[PDB]
């Protein structure tokens, strides 16, 4: 497994590399809740599709047989979806950034039913990442994090070996930003204990569209079906 | 099988 | 401000101390799904008191609004009596043990709904802190992490962050005295806090089991007020 | 509330 023989370095520029796009969403401005979750079920349905791929990149990845792959994409695809989310999000104080075309606040979530709470909750995320001046390295590093961790319980050393390795890259990061020894492991406190709370707005959000599926009131994607039918 | 079976392996 | 001027040593010390007895069940070997849900039910409502009065002890938790207290505890409730099920577990492979009085395998969880998920994520926890060779030192830090940080986005929210990061330099305190190396050290941190995503996961996932046979038939007044506390 | 109570007993 090549992924245990990369420096911090080599680990940094392979997931940066590995970024998805930012996509766009579709156009002619104008929101109803029918369409407000048109677009962002739609957007959401193109971004699978680069995460896949990038779930590929991601060292280590490859080494998991087809079916661990599949389990852990099913897991953690709302996660990751959401942590895009909020750090594209961070210099927009109080504006979710979904598309560079589409650009929410709080005030735009409450067309919606119990989306009001979610949205909140992401805008909290986003001032979290703002504050402790969250960079892009950190970032990929929290993102891959979350595509190992979150359906690991459900080989396996594996994947351990992978995440102290990422482990060891945000150390690495931190070290060479300058931050004292101490500063590097509440920093490092700090970042996964925000993984607690992206899991609790992924299942929040779970809810949420299994209701929205169950009621007709936005046509899912039937990939998306497939994703949200592994959490039922 | 799924779909994600198809993309991973495409 | 005393939570803040606590060494290491007598941070882990105040959390030890400040621990929570093990209540015994009702448990009276009969031969159901009413039964088995009942006695849970009954144990968590009697532990919720011990964990409210605990959660007074632990170190900058007064120092909170009665309304931060509150909050607090109706987000990470079930949390916390979830990873102190799979600690006290911890020895039990294949077992969860609710009581000393009540121990119970995957077998079991099958005989109610949806209840055998849960089941196995506890108990792949608890075989996840055994592999870890979790201490108590540890895990008494955790579950009050998991009280200050499970609400903490829901002056005063320095505070939080504050004690937040004095409990993780206690945890580094007690791996540089175990003897591990630094690299070690944040490694073994990781992997402890990575595992609060899971604790907040199984969290999520029981709220909704309870919130189901909530509309379908009994939790106690107290348990009913820490569950309209989420939808 | 129970637990505004507790709390404060
Ligand atoms: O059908 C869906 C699926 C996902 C979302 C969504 N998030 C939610 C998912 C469920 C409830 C609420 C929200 Cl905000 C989301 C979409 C794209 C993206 O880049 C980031 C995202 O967070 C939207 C529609
Ligand atoms: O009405 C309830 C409340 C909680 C539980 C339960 N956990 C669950 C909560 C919801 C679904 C499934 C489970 Cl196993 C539990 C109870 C006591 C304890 O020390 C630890 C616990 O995890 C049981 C009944």
């Amino acid at each position: 497994s090549l992924a245990l023989s990369l420096t911090a370095d080599q680990m940094v520029s392979a997931l940066l590399d590995a970024e998805p796009p930012i996509l766009y969403s579709e156009y002619d401005p104008t929101f109803s809740e029918a369409s407000m979750m048109g677009l962002l079920t739609n957007l959401a349905d193109r971004e699978l599709v680069h995460m896949i791929n990038w779930a590929k990149r991601v060292p280590g990845f490859v080494d998991l047989t087809l079916h661990d792959q599949v389990h852990l994409l099913e897991c953690a695809w709302l996660e990751i979806l959401m942590i895009g989310l909020v750090w594209r999000s961070m210099e927009h104080p109080g504006k979710l950034l979904f598309a560079p075309n589409l650009l929410l606040d709080r005030n735009q979530g409450k067309c919606v039913e119990g989306m009001v709470e979610i949205f909140d909750m992401l805008l909290a995320t986003s001032s979290r990442f703002r504050m402790m001046n969250l960079q892009g390295e950190e970032f990929v590093c929290l993102k891959s994090i979350i595509l190992l961790n979150s359906g690991v319980y459900t080989e396996k050393d594996h994947i351990h070996r992978v995440l102290d390795k990422i482990t060891d890259t945000l150390i690495h990061l931190m070290a060479k930003a300058g931050l004292t020894l101490q500063q590097q492991h509440q920093r490092l406190a700090q970042l996964l204990l925000i993984l607690s709370h992206i899991r609790h707005m992924s299942n929040k959000g779970m809810e949420h569209l299994y209701s929205m599926k169950c009621k007709n009131v936005v046509p899912l994607s039937d990939l998306l079906l497939e994703m949200l039918d592994a959490h039922r | 099988h799924k779909i994600l079976h198809r993309l991973l392996q495409d």
